[PDB]
RNA sequence: AUGGGGGCGAAAG
RNA sequence: AAGCUCCUUCGACGAGUCGAGUAGUUUGGGAAUGCUGCUCAAAAUGGGAGGUAAAUUUCUUCUAAAGCUAAAUACCGGCCA
RNA sequence: UUGACCUCGGAUCAGGUAGGAGGACCCGCUGAACUUAAGCAUAUCAAUAAGCGGAGGAAAAGAAACCAACAGGGAUUGCC
């Protein structure tokens, strides 16, 4: 099909590899985050 | 912070189980100095002694 | 503080932090180029402490390069390698000094800093004006950096009689049969 | 026996390893917690069970 | 939120950029169009006319449709119309070469820990894209020493069945024999010139046509007539 | 819209196949006996499955059909329905050309039998000798022509392709099902089975010119002792592996093969001469296209004594010694 | 535009 | 802006780098002489190198893995003499 | 809807810079053989010649993880 260029593709792969991979604690709490008000 | 590296959780499980001479040698065996697997052994020990103290 | 902070971090490579955050980068600089540049130093703390600073002419470049050996073993490591080709690459700056960042099991990974001898910030700064004189051009090809010296040997001691202030040139001094005037 | 021989010729055991026993003529084939340990190693998921 | 969508899109990516780089060998290609698909990928299913507002033709000269399929052959022929732990294979050298430094009384089971207790260790693999994986173990494969036993190990035990027969041994040692044999068809004395006349004073082969030829000159006359003096005295 | 309806006919056609098929083993499974009123629906879907055997193999499902025909192929009562099925299945393995068909029944049929504690009637063996892998000027256009000699080129190039696999895979399977064949030919020997020596011999003797040197000594040698057991009937047993060994060294390729792969006959000529004593006393002599598997010891002893006697090759060398 | 020696091996090498 | 002095106050120093195993190469130099590759992989009254039979491994001397720097030294080529 | 940040690009955009020559001496990579001797082999030639990369008027080295065992010396370099 289409092909994508090849930043897009390594920044989507990264998105795709962080919700992935298991995170270590130290960043899992940086994954946690505060809220609006 | 970091946490320990994998030959150091082998470490850590054999000082709990209570192989601390078994511990020693593999510190031995992975460092390559008696020193150096004595100090190892006494700073994962003065680990276990913190996390029991704090839990 | 976060330099210290940094260090020792970075002393605690197998660490299980360090080892997630090596393995992700090491995927990343796969997918990227051989010789890439870099924007901002993966290890600020090594690149300042080798002497990076954030002005206009300094720059960082990450270079892949193959592990292994020639059963002949090659003389100058493949961190030089790195250096001479990030040289060669970028003809226009001066190679200061190059640093580890990845490792996998095929190649090693290298950040070299590199500095513009022909920028204005760096010519008026003095401590890097040096490396705007003429003599220092390419000094990663002759050998001139970290990984140049110490390959050369260049230390001080009885260790070190056959290397130090030049193998060749302590060969010749050795080898030349000196005749004065009045023998 | 001959028919055993041939036997494992067209299908050699699961612990075969071509080494002779140095305890008995026999040939020297792994265990199955050999082999588990075989895999274990060669994947590196668990090194350790527990 | 889960990414679902954008998962399967860059699998689908990835697999072609697959397909492709395999397809353009011909031979991936050739293989893909012989090999058979398997039944474990089966399973599952038990296992506008627009108008306006304003006898047949075809007489085929002799229901007639049941009674031509229902007189067919078959119908006419037909009268009256066993079964009831995964195996551990070593197929890999570094394998082979570990399982011969188990059998031998070189590291035990608490070494094998203690070894596998390494940097390789504690890596996730469970819910890592296809892409990533592959990479990983592409550029991630420790190297160790591999025994020539192992090796030899691994190749009786990948030795096909008919992999050496008679005939091809035989009609193999017929190939050799007729190549030496080619090599010996394809294979299928020295004067003497005196330096004088137009051979006097030449810098190279003189008009003498012949494979080898030797100068000659009273000068070689004494240094001959001296060697041949030296050869008597050691005898 | 045309590649939509093709793949909905081909799904449908799948899905009323695999139906066709579990309707099939049902009705297979059904018990045979009924009312006098024609041929029974049981053999009805037997005829239905031979047909599909010998028609589309190719097809999905294969497995399918060749287990239905194994369970027809293992339960030993000779009837109408069992000849039907060998007929299929030897008109399967002398039809197959690719092999995965093959290949697949191979497989089936000696679990079957490694199940069954080799109980067969002899027919699903005589099925690995039915292998055979183990043995006008119309106008063109400008545009046409040049697409057309686009397709040749790259027809040739897939043809030599192709060529080269289909060799690598034709040996590929013939390896495999080699495999399959003499690992039964061999359990069945461990296990003895009486009934089954003729066939199991046949078969070794007719492939052991395909399987390799080594294993062919190790048959020679297997041959050997088995002939041993039977001395520590057996008058039958005995002569059908003599017979079995000559014939092996009958084979050209074993015949040109004799010095440099050291084979020898020796063991097996003192054991005629010493048994023929024995086969002479005995009561069982006449109580009885094959070259083995022959049920009368005096045409096997008849086979023993042409072979040494008078060897097809090199007739006049034979010792005076031994034939007098 | 291309192929180049030898032995081992069924070729793949 | 700078130097000294004093002190009931502090005093931060370079990591896939040392080091262990190993293969090659190199040196007068297996306390591996240095270097490179490869597997493992550090410390903080620390580490490196020496001294010593003196009775325990005491004593002596320096801070590696960051960087710059004229002179005395070489010169069959460049401008000359 | 809008606007930042990060990353990656384009321009005959503004300003610069690298190539090549030379190579006597200098800094590195790579690297022989002839010869000598020895039952043989390591060795020697030579960490040389050839090949490759990089500077200057000098280059390199250089301010001890040094030397030492002294009653101590005290960056580097060169001569005896």
């Amino acid at each position: 099909m289409v092909k994508w260029p090849e930043y897009i593709r390594l920044q989507r792969q990264k998105k795709i590899l962080r919700m992935r991979l298991k995170v270590p604690p130290a960043i899992a709490q940086f994954q946690y985050t505060l809220d609006k008000n | 912070v970091a946490g320990l590296a994998p030959y150091e959780r082998r470490v850590i499980e054999l000082l709990r189980n209570g192989k601390d001479k078994r511990a020693r040698k593999f510190s031995k065996k992975k460092l390559g100095t008696f020193g150096r697997a004595k100090r190892k052994c006494e700073e994962l020990q003065r680990i276990i002694a913190e996390s029991r103290r704090a839990h | 503080g976060a330099l210290k902070y940094l260090e020792e971090l970075s002393k605690k490579k197998q660490s299980d932090v360090v080892r997630f955050l090596l393995r992700v980068r090491c995927w990343e600089y796969r997918q990227l180029n051989v010789i890439h540049r870099a924007s901002r130093p993966s290890r600020p703390d090594k690149a300042r402490r080798l002497g990076y600073k954030a002005k206009q002419g300094y720059v960082i470049y990450r270079v892949r390069v193959r592990r292994g050996g020639r059963q002949l073993k090659y003389q100058r490591s493949l961190r030089a390698t790195a250096e001479e080709r990030v040289g060669r690459r970028c003809s226009n700056l001066r190679v200061l000094n190059s640093y580890w960042v990845n490792q996998d099991s095929t190649y090693k990974y290298y950040e070299v800093i590199l500095v513009d001898p022909n920028h204005k910030a760096i010519r008026r700064d003095p401590r890097i004006n040096w490396i705007c004189n003429p003599v220092h051009k390419h000094r990663e090809c002759r050998g001139l950096t970290s990984t140049g010296k110490k390959s050369r040997g260049l230390n001080k001691g009885h260790r070190f009689n056959k290397t130090r202030a030049g193998r060749r040139k302590t060969w010749k001094r050795h080898n030349t049969l000196s005749l004065w005037r009045y023998r | 026996d001959a028919l055993q021989n041939l036997l494992d010729s067209i299908e050699v055991p699961e612990g075969w390893t071509g080494l002779t026993d140095p305890n008995t003529g026999k040939p020297l084939n792994l265990s199955r917690d050999e082999l588990e340990l075989i895999r274990k190693v060669q994947q590196g998921l668990i090194p350790d069970d527990v | 939120e889960d990414g679902d969508q954008l998962e399967r899109e860059l699998d689908a990516m990835y697999e072609h950029y697959k397909e492709r780089k395999a397809s353009q060998d011909a031979k991936y290609r050739a293989k893909r169009a012989r090999q058979e698909v398997d039944d474990e990928e089966w399973e599952g299913l038990s296992a506008r006319l627009e108008e306006d507002s304003s006898k047949p033709l075809i007489k085929d000269l002799s229901s007639k449709r049941a009674r031509g399929f229902f007189s067919q052959d078959v119908f006419q022929k037909i009268p009256g119309l066993w079964e009831e732990r995964p195996n551990i294979d070593i197929i890999t050298a570094e394998a082979m070469t570990l399982a011969h430094q188990l059998a031998t009384g070189e590291k035990t089971k608490a070494d094998l820990i203690d070894e596998g207790y390494n940097k390789y260790a504690f890596k996730q693999k469970e819910g890592l894209p296809d892409w990533f994986l592959e990479d990983e173990a592409k550029h991630d494969k420790p190297i160790k020493p591999i025994t020539k036993e192992a090796a030899q190990a691994i190749k009786e035990k990948l030795r096909a069945l008919n992999a050496r027969p008679i005939k091809k041994v035989a009609e193999a040692r017929a190939r050799r024999k007729l190549r030496q044999a080619k090599k010996l068809e394809k294979l299928k004395q020295v004067k003497v010139v005196k330096a004088t006349g137009a051979n006097r004073g030449i810098k190279g082969r003189p008009k003498g046509v012949k494979g080898r030829y030797k100068m000659v000159d009273g000068r070689m006359k004494k240094e001959m007539r001296a060697l041949k003096r030296l050869a008597k005295k050691k005898r | 819209k045309e590649v939509k309806r093709l793949r909905t006919y081909e799904q449908a056609l799948v899905a009323g196949y695999h139906g066709y098929l579990k309707t099939l083993a049902t009705y297979a499974a059904s018990s045979i006996p009924e009312d006098r009123k024609g041929e029974p629906i049981s053999s009805i879907a037997f005829t239905c499955a031979c047909e599909l055997v010998n028609a589309v193999p190719h097809f999905n499902f294969r497995g399918d059909l060749l287990r239905i025909l194994v369970k027809k192929l293992s339960t030993r009562k000779i009837d109408r329905d069992f000849v039907k099925c060998r007929e299929a299945l030897e008109k399967l393995f002398q039809d197959d050309e690719e092999g995965n068909a093959s290949q697949e029944a191979v497989s089936l049929l000696s679990k079957m039998m490694k199940a069954r504690e080799y109980r067969v009637d002899e027919s699903v063996l005589n099925l690995f000798l039915h292998l055979r892998l183990l043995s006008k000027w119309e106008f063109r256009t400008k545009k046409q022509r040049k697409l057309l000699k686009a397709e040749k080129e790259a027809q040739k190039v897939m043809e030599q392709a192709d060529a080269t696999v289909s060799h690598e895979e034709r040996e590929r399977i013939q390896s495999e099902i080699l495999k399959m064949v003499f690992a039964t030919y061999f359990r069945i020997l461990k296990a003895r089975v009486p009934h089954l020596m003729g066939a199991v011999l046949e078969g070794l003797a007719k492939y052991a010119h395909l399987i390799n040197q080594d294993f062919f000594g190790d048959l020679l040698e297997a041959l050997k002792d088995l002939i041993r057991d039977t001395d520590r009937d057996t008058s039958r047993e005995s002569l059908l592996c003599t017979v079995t060994a000559f014939a092996l060294l009958e084979g050209q390729d074993a015949h040109n093969a004799r010095s440099d792969l050291h084979l020898d006959l020796s063991f097996f000529i003192t054991n005629l001469y010493r048994s023929l004593l024995s086969l002479s006393l005995n009561p069982d002599l006449e109580l009885g296209n094959n070259k083995i598997n022959l049920q009368t010891t005096t045409v096997l002893l008849l086979r023993c004594l042409t072979s040494v006697l008078l060897p097809p090759w090199n007739i006049r060398s034979v010792p005076p010694i031994r034939l007098a």
